[PDB]
């Protein structure tokens, strides 16, 4: 059902690939149930809501690219704890 | 080399995980893109859509990884 998020990314990619990934799939996805739920009353238009949220898709991967390089991502894969 | 028997094919594709707070502290620095989604929503479902919203996505990635093998809800 919603497992089908992370079957659906390559198990060839080192694993905190996978989970920037997956950040972005979960994001995508949450989006597309939302969507079906918004009808264009003035000032909100569905298609000035698509312009938002693929805008902000980009942002996003931009930004996970970012936590894969300064080790924020890594953090998820380490452990020196009890 | 020869030495033990060869592990079998990949059949959990769940992301293999180690801190349940490394991962809810990436959430709460993504959930930042789900905020500014509220933009262009109405005001009449902008709050309780965009609790909705977080909790999907927060859901969305729990579901799909594992805490040392465990699932999300079980671990710590």
């Amino acid at each position: 059902g919603i497992t089908e998020l992370s079957r659906s990314i390559s198990v060839d990619l080192a694993e905190s690939k996978r989970l920037g990934c997956l950040l972005l799939s979960s994001f995508q996805f949450s989006i597309q149930k939302l969507e079906p739920f918004l009808r264009d009353t003035k000032g909100f238009s569905l298609e000035s809501f698509r312009a938002k949220a693929s805008s902000l898709s980009e942002e996003l991967k931009h930004f996970a690219d970012g936590l894969e390089t300064d080790g924020t991502l890594q953090k998820c894969f380490e452990d020196s704890n009890g | 080399g020869p030495l033990g028997s060869s592990a079998t094919p990949r059949e959990d594709f769940r992301v293999r995980c180690t801190s349940k707070r490394a991962v809810t502290e990436m959430l709460q620095l993504c959930g930042r893109f789900v905020q500014k989604l509220g933009d262009a929503l109405p005001e009449e479902i902008r709050e309780p859509a965009l609790r909705d919203a977080q909790w999907t996505f927060e859901s969305a990635v729990q579901e799909n990884i594992s805490i040392n093998g465990q699932a999300w809800q079980e671990a710590s």
